[PDB]
């Protein structure tokens, strides 16, 4: 299962 | 011994549509998930048999994460362009590589996360999994955002827990292909290239995992200068292949010997022909 | 910033004339990911060529495998035409049975 | 995918209070806390991703992932701390699950209690009259009237910042001429209550 | 911070309603929430810039959320029903999900069968007791907001033109004048405590203001009594030396 936090750079 | 890793690729294409996001997941050298945003209705697709047994709750979740990342990386590609004061006309790439490594013990050996911009190291997670290593001034702007968002905290928690947890599940479901190492099929071929010059080719075929060591020994010594080593290549059926070659004087072929090293083999192997 | 692709043209199993196999064109070590790869039988483009999902190595350089189903025969020439932004003109590399 | 927290919690001014929160999910990413005043905007207090304590002035939040338990501790209780406190669980992605909330009641520290019931008049007495119960201790309780035409509000704390003086107050009114201060309260009131005609 | 409009909204059944949200500049993430009495905010829809990434939490397809420009977000509720009555809160995060959320004050929506019960309040001030001044040297001014429907009011005390907060005490929740009724009108009280000398000065002006949220100019009203519109009802008093 992939990382479940999408943060803008 | 075992590892689960995710490889991301975000690509801007000014005028050729919305930026393209590709996500791909691996369990050691075996790929199991894929996602391309370029599809009509983009969905996560299985690339291994042992992952097809996963329910739709898993499949609609992966699709949700990767669909969200597609939007996040459109904004990230736009922002990094502004940091580097780059033209809105150029095509740039953000790549992410994260995952967890497990020792024979089955415990977490090492957690890792690395991000690149146009093939250059940008922002990496330190070995403590608490601080960031920003490659330049622009990467420090990303770091300050990622500090306020608590990325390192929630990423550390995932890499120590969920990453390790899911890797163990994938390893049990695929125990027949993933935990069983296929040894290479070996043979050495003779190809004359002159009157008294000939090429000896040591073949390592149909082996899994990808790590191998092929060496040519002239009566006991290594030939790094002469040994034309070919890069390990995927056979295309989840196995790998590699070859080692040496140009030798005719008659003396028998004094040359090939040593193959793979975990599928109980003890190192010696070939000569 | 831009990197050159390493090309390898080979068969899945050791080639035998008349016996069906798989022709593979492995591209690696290139950057950016935008790459044109075609498999050619006597100069004719093999129309149903499939490819692996875009992944990359430790150094961030991309790699993908282009593959099709082929039956090696005594004299028909097999090759792989590759074009990248790093290349001036397409790089055609002929398939050798011995490598 | 849910979480639990007490309905109400009561503490005195200057004291400390604890609000417990247990979560029941399969993929915890974070446990955050929010303060919300009646008809207001929920404001962030603290977030817990990893196990331990997070301190932000008078607010501190604990977390234990193995026990799926977390709590909020508030120091030096002020009257402005009277609000609803919510614990929120993040399970990856974006969908946040909030609890039913815990209503905290801050009981004012009364130094010199002077319970009394005073009568007030309007500019134009052609409408009604009002009875005010004030300066009573925080332990006192005010209930609803026996009569249907007699209205009573709940007790609230005012603070005269110039004089460092806090006072509890409960208002009562009716439109019938029969209504007066002595009969106005049909509840448990303190004996030393002043009444003046 | 995050702004939201309107603060309160009363609507008739079947009518269309529009709720505006202005999040913090640069906030990529936007959330819409529904809040029921005695409950916490329940997720409705998620936005990352202009892209609506999810809307699973929305009750019906009557609900429509937009953010064409990844800044201002609107929520349109086509053909309103009584079940739609709740506080609609909007929140924002700077760079993505699983972060600190910044909320707006929310829109309190009340959907009704008709609007014949909507009523503005009657505001009345009650001058302090001489006994209170003689016993505690303090003066309490009591304000009474009465006979208003619905629960949509904002009471404030104004002394000599400016708003005051010291000694002020407004009721937490307004009471019902008729508790055994559905159509029950509301009552709200407030106290302002000042010193004896401050009340004894006839130069001091006291004004209890009550902002009521009712009907708009577009809302239909075919009744003999005046249209209960969004208005300010006030009662005043001047200082008494006595």
């Amino acid at each position: 299962l992939p990382f479940d936090k999408s943060t803008v750079m | 011994s075992h590892s689960m890793r995710y490889f991301y690729t975000a690509m801007s294409r000014p005028g050729r549509g919305e930026p393209r996001f590709i996500a791909v997941g691996y369990v050691d050298d075996t790929q199991f998930v894929r996602f391309d945003s370029d599809a009509a209705s983009p969905r996560t697709e299985p690339r291994a048999p042992w992952i097809e047994q996963e329910g739709p709750e898993y499949w609609d979740r992966n699709t949700q994460i990767f669909k969200t990342n597609t939007q996040t990386y459109r904004e990230s590609l736009r922002n990094l362009r502004g940091y580097y004061n780059q033209s809105e006309a150029g095509s740039h790439i953000i790549q992410r590589m994260y995952g967890c490594d497990l020792g024979p013990d089955g415990r977490l050996l090492r957690g890792h996360d690395q991000s690149a911009y146009d093939g250059k190291d940008y922002i990496a997670l330190n070995e403590d999994l608490s601080s960031w290593t920003a490659a330049d001034t622009a990467a420090q702007i990303t770091q300050r955002k990622w500090e306020a968002a608590r990325v390192a905290e929630q990423l550390r928690a995932y890499l120590e827990g969920l990453c390790v947890e899911w890797l163990r599940r994938y390893l049990e479901n695929g125990k027949e292909t993933l935990q069983r190492a296929d040894p290479p099929k070996t043979h050495v071929t003779h190809h004359p290239v002159s009157d008294h010059e000939a090429t000896l080719r040591c073949w390592a075929l149909g082996f899994y995992p990808a790590e191998i060591t092929l060496t040519w020994q002239r009566d006991g010594e290594d030939q790094t200068q002469d040994t034309e080593l070919v890069e390990t290549r995927p056979a295309g059926d989840r196995t790998f292949q590699k070859w080692a070659a040496v140009v030798v004087p005719s008659g003396e072929e028998q004094r040359y010997t090939c040593h193959v090293q793979h975990e599928g083999l109980p003890k190192p192997l010696t070939l000569r022909w | 910033i831009q990197r050159t692709p390493k090309i390898q043209v080979y068969s899945r199993h050791p080639a035998e004339n008349g016996k069906s196999n798989f022709l593979n064109c492995y591209v690696s070590g290139f950057h950016p990911s935008d790459i044109e790869v075609d498999l050619l039988k006597n100069g004719e483009r093999i129309e149903k060529v499939e490819h692996s999902d875009l992944s990359f190595s430790k150094d961030w350089s991309f790699y993908l495998l282009y593959y099709t189903e082929f039956t090696p025969t005594e004299k028909d020439e097999y090759a792989c035409r590759v074009n990248h932004v790093t290349l001036s003109q397409p790089k055609i590399v002929k398939w050798d049975r011995d490598m | 995918q849910s979480l639990e927290q007490p309905s109400e919690v009561t503490a005195v001014e200057g004291a400390i209070v604890q609000i417990n929160c247990t979560y029941q999910t399969s993929g915890f990413y974070g446990l955050s806390w929010y303060q919300q005043h009646d008809g207001g905007a929920p404001t962030f207090l603290s977030y817990n991703a990893l196990d331990g304590l997070e301190e932000t002035g008078r607010f501190s939040s604990f977390l234990s992932r193995s026990d799926s338990y977390g709590y909020l501790l508030l120091q030096e209780l002020q009257m402005k701390d009277s609000a609803s406190y919510f614990c929120a669980v993040d399970t990856g992605g974006f969908k946040t699950i909030f609890g039913a909330g815990t209503r905290l009641f801050v009981k004012a520290n009364i130094q010199n209690p002077d319970p009394a019931v005073y009568q007030l008049r309007d500019s134009k007495s052609s409408d009604k009259s009002v009875c005010l119960f004030t300066d009573f201790d925080s332990q006192t309780n005010v209930s609803q009237s026996k009569d249907s035409d007699v209205y009573i509000t709940d007790k609230c704390v005012l603070d005269m910042r110039s004089m460092d003086f806090k006072s509890n107050s409960a208002v009562a009114w009716s439109n019938k001429s029969d209504f007066a201060c002595a009969n106005a309260f049909n509840n448990s009131i303190i004996p030393e209550d002043t009444f003046f005609p | 911070g995050v702004s939201q409009s309107p603060r309160y909204k009363v609507a008739k059944r079947g009518q269309d309603v529009a709720l505006r949200c202005d999040p913090i500049s640069g906030h990529v993430s936007l959330f819409w929430y529904q809040q029921a009495l005695g409950q916490g905010p329940e997720f409705l829809t998620y936005f990352q810039n202009e892209a609506q990434l999810d809307k699973s939490g929305l009750p019906s397809d009557r609900f429509f959320a937009e953010r064409p420009e990844g800044s201002v977000s609107t929520l349109k509720i086509q053909r309103t029903q009584q079940e739609d009555s709740a506080v609609y809160l909007c929140a924002s995060s700077p760079t993505g999900g699983q972060e600190t959320q910044y909320f707006g004050p929310g829109t309190r929506l009340l959907v009704l069968e008709d609007l014949k019960n909507v009523f503005p309040p009657e505001v009345a001030v009650f001058e302090p007791s001489e006994a209170e001044i003689s016993h505690t040297q303090k003066a309490t001014l009591v304000c009474l907001a009465t006979g208003f429907y619905p629960d949509h009011v904002e009471l404030s005390w104004w002394v000599n033109g400016k708003e005051v907060h010291s000694g002020v005490c407004t009721d937490p929740q307004p009471l019902k004048e008729q508790p055994a009724l559905n159509d029950s009108r509301y009552a709200l009280s407030s106290r302002l405590r000042v010193s004896a000398t401050f009340w004894q000065n006839p130069r001091n002006h006291f004004r209890c203001q009550v902002q009521f949220y009712g009907l708009s100019e577009n809302d239909e009203w075919t009744q003999d009594r005046a249209k209960p519109v969004t208005q300010i009802v006030s009662a005043e008093a001047w200082g008494r030396a006595d």
